[PDB]
């Protein structure tokens, strides 16, 4: 009835019935007036949604995140935190009011402000990572849960909306996948979700494509494996032609060794000649004066140092995590025990004491490299299972020390 | 058994992005580059992208359009037409 | 169509339009129209746009 | 037609409208082989096999 | 070939549902094995390093580096970071054949 | 002298096959069991 | 032979889409295969072998 081409309508004096039907979560209307009426950029102004942040704003809502700031502090909701107090006190005036529906958890209004936004598939993403976040802060099981349904609803509407873009279009995808933030969170699509952790988005086709491309560079796809190691043992041979290119001799080549493949598989190949030349000389050094071999196991050794220094300012806290990083790094720390004791010509004692911390050393490096080749022939299926399991037996080890001490003990005694 | 598949590729996703935002410098002449690094670090310190988001909007409206019709070819009786007779 | 400044934009109406513009592009045809930015047209241009 | 809410319709509608117009102007279904061409080319499957 | 004639047996007995199951864990047994066995050179040489410090033999010193772990097991500070070392080992080994031992299940649809 | 290495190789290989024939069997109901 | 060539032809991976639909149409060419061979079966056994 009263939307009809005989009423015709003017469009610009319905922002009041607008911010009624807003305020008053009227999804159905908002759609039917933004079908034929106003522009919704034109209409957003800052005293609007200053106004709607902070009369309208439930305080439980705000408690909920201030717990959630509190405890589960992370890159983006400090953003949207220092956002929210801002406006409580590039504009990207639609991703406020997307977050702004999104946090009172209006469905309806949150999916109709999404259509409406210009960059979809990364506001998906963060206002999964938002919810999520929400949802792990545990103050009443019911928001906590709906959050929850609601992030997950909105990971799988992005997953199908990349999905069939990947469909649609190969390179322009690609490119998109990787677009830089506009100041949106601070971070592109691919990492808001490794944040979230969506595992569907991540499980695609499309982005194990693109990964398998990127871990191979610049050199051809699906050119086989024997061909590559080929011409990365004969460097010369690659420039006959034995190995394509996705797409100049000194291009060629750069390209070749830049590759992350060839360049992990130099890496393993040059930790195998470490290893040997660190059994070549444990059984040959002379106590007195040190040969020019044990300077270059001594420079290789400087050269490990720095690329796990390197790893510590990469990763931070989080690196001494995993137990086999921090037993890569007590083996390092352990070598130079053995050098220092080297530096003794007298005291034969602290001789024979380095050349055993050496000796002792060797094992523990031979440990990493089997672990690295275990890792790398598990990558697969079973990888998780894998590392899993892997945690359980250290534990029932440890157990089994706290045994023998007491056990050890009671002998004693008797 | 339904999550198996998804849960393997995330991790292999992890490893391989991890490994690949190292610096992929064969690892004997590795030192040099953040020997340079260091400079930078020291010496330093001391349109299409609107035509993208209207194709990514444009493909945005196809798959509204895609789901907003399934759900009306899912039902398998057209009421409608009964109403009408 | 569309004459008066006023259009209605319902989606059976859009989807019938892109379904016609779709047509017009998979025959390489030629559309005539008014060129007046407000109405109807507007959708048009948007649509070949 | 209002009823008619399926896809793929407009072109239908517009072949059909071709069709009626080629079929009593012109030759007027003179020979087969013009009206043939023209029903292949909206591809009306319906209205060639009747 | 007395091992020739017993995987005859082997194939000939389980030539059914579990025969791709068989096969497959075979392949990883081995790798285990093998990767075993890249172990056992290192740990011997250590151990020559901490027992045969004066040997200026090239064969005498590979055959100690070989087979001095393999007659062993066919037989001050050191003792806790020794043990710790052997608590690693036993572990990566022992997550290596379990893993091998459940490789094919995950794998099954 | 040099019979240490084959024989080595010799027992690594009948310990692979003891070895995947106990798994087999202790495995063996799980695949036929419907 | 045809779920041979599709197949061969989806190892190949310049584009996932056509790698894809060459596999999809291999299955279901590959299906067909099986369906009308047990059904030749049921028919005839000297004839089928
Ligand atoms: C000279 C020293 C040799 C030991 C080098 C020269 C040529 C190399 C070989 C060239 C090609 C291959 C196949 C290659 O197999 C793969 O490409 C990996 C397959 C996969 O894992 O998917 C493994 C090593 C091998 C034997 C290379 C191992 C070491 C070889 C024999
Ligand atoms: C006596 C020496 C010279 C023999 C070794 C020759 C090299 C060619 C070997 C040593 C380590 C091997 C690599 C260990 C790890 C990998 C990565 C691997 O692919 C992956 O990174 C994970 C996926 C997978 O293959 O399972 C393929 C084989 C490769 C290059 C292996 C194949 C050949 C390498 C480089
Ligand atoms: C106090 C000193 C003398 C003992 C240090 C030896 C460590 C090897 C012990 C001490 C505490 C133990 C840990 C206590 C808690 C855990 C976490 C546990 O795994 C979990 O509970 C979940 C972890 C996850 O899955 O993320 C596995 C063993 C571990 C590392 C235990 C294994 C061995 C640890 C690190
Ligand atoms: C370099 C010399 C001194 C060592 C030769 C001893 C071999 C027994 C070692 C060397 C390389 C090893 C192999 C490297 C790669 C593989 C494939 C691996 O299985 C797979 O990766 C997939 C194969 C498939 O399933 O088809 C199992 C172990 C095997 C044979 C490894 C087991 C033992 C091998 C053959």
């Amino acid at each position: 009835e009263i939307f009809t081409n005989d009423r015709r309508w003017e469009s610009a004096d319905l922002q009041e019935v607008m911010f009624t039907a807003l305020i008053k979560d009227r999804p159905k209307f908002v759609r039917l007036f933004l079908e034929n009426g106003l522009n919704l950029q034109k209409f957003l102004t800052n005293e609007v949604l200053t106004e709607l942040f902070s009369t309208h704003f439930s305080t439980l809502v705000y408690r909920n995140l201030q717990i959630a700031k509190n405890s589960y502090n992370d890159a983006l909701l400090t953003f949207v935190w220092k956002l929210v107090a801002n406006f409580r006190r590039t504009r990207h005036p639609l991703q406020a009011l997307f977050i702004w529906a999104i946090l009172q958890n209006k469905k309806e209004l949150s999916k109709v402000i999404w259509e409406q936004t210009k960059g979809c598939t990364l506001a998906a993403l963060g206002a999964s990572k938002l919810l999520k976040t929400l949802a792990k802060v545990k103050n009443d099981i019911n928001a906590a849960g709906e959050s929850e349904e609601l992030a997950n609803e909105y990971e799988t509407r992005a997953v199908e909306l990349f999905t069939e873009c990947y469909s649609n279009d190969e390179d322009l995808a690609e490119q998109l996948l990787v677009y830089s933030c506009e100041a949106w969170g601070g971070s592109n699509c691919l990492e808001l979700a490794v944040e979230a952790t969506d595992q569907h988005f991540i499980a695609q086709p499309g982005v194990q494509n693109f990964l398998s491309k990127q871990w191979y560079g610049e050199i051809s796809r699906d050119t086989k494996n024997w061909k590559i190691i080929l011409c990365l043992f004969i460097i010369p041979l690659v420039g006959c032609g034995l190995v394509s290119f996705r797409k100049k001799l000194l291009w060629y080549y750069v390209a070749f060794f830049t590759s992350p493949f060839v360049v992990f598989s130099w890496n393993v190949v040059f930790y195998i000649a470490f290893l040997l030349l660190f059994a070549y000389v444990l059984l040959m050094d002379f106590h007195s004066v040190p040969h020019t071999p044990e300077l270059i196991l001594y420079a290789l050794v400087f050269v490990l140092f720095c690329d796990e220094v390197r790893q510590w300012y990469m990763n931070g806290v989080n690196y001494f995590t995993d137990l086999w990083n921090v037993m890569d790094t007590l083996g390092l720390f352990y070598f130079i025990a053995g050098i220092v004791f080297r530096l003794h010509s007298s005291n034969k004692s602290s001789l024979y004491s380095g050349r055993v911390i050496f000796c002792l050393d060797y094992i523990i490096f031979t440990l990493r490299l089997i672990h690295i080749f275990t890792v790398s022939r598990n990558l697969g299926p079973k990888i998780i299972m894998l590392q899993r399991m892997l945690i359980d037996v250290f534990f029932f080890l440890f157990l089994f020390a706290v045994w023998m001490v007491a056990f050890g003990v009671a002998r004693q005694g008797i | 058994q339904e999550n198996n598949d998804q849960v393997w590729k995330f991790q292999r996703y992890f490893l391989v992005q991890e490994y690949c935002n190292r610096l992929n410098i064969p690892f004997p002449f590795v030192v040099f580059a953040y020997f340079y690094m260091v400079v930078k670090k020291c010496f330093k310190c001391c349109n299409e992208d609107n035509e993208t988001l209207a194709w990514e909007g444009v493909m945005k409206e196809n798959y509204l359009v895609k789901i907003n019709t399934k759900a009306n070819d899912n039902s398998e009786e057209m009421r409608h037409r009964f109403r009408q007779l | 169509t569309g004459g008066a400044k006023n259009f209605a934009l319902k989606p059976r109406m859009r989807k019938i339009f892109s379904r016609l513009i779709y047509i017009a592009q998979s025959k390489g045809a030629w559309i005539l129209t008014g060129g007046t930015h407000y109405g109807l047209m507007k959708y048009i241009g948007e649509v070949v746009r | 037609k209002m009823e008619e809410a399926g896809d793929e319709i407009v072109s239908n509608a517009i072949s059909y409208a071709l069709y009626k117009a080629f079929s009593t102007n012109e030759q007027d279904k003179d020979n087969w082989n013009g009206q043939l061409k023209l029903l292949l080319e909206w591809n009306q499957l319906d209205l060639a096999s009747d | 070939f007395t091992l020739r004639l017993i995987h005859i047996f082997t194939v000939s007995r389980n030539l059914g549902p579990k025969i791709i199951m068989l096969q497959r864990m075979l392949i990883d047994v081995f790798f285990f094995l093998f990767l075993f066995a890249v172990w056992m050179v290192a740990f011997g040489v250590a151990r020559q390093g901490i027992l045969r410090q004066n040997e200026q033999r090239w064969r005498w010193i590979f055959r100690s580096v070989i087979y001095e772990p393999y007659l062993a097991m066919f037989g001050e500070w050191i003792t806790i970071p020794l043990v710790c070392i052997y608590m690693l080992s036993t572990n990566i080994l022992l997550v290596n054949l379990l893993v091998a031992m459940f490789g094919y299940t995950v794998g099954i649809v």
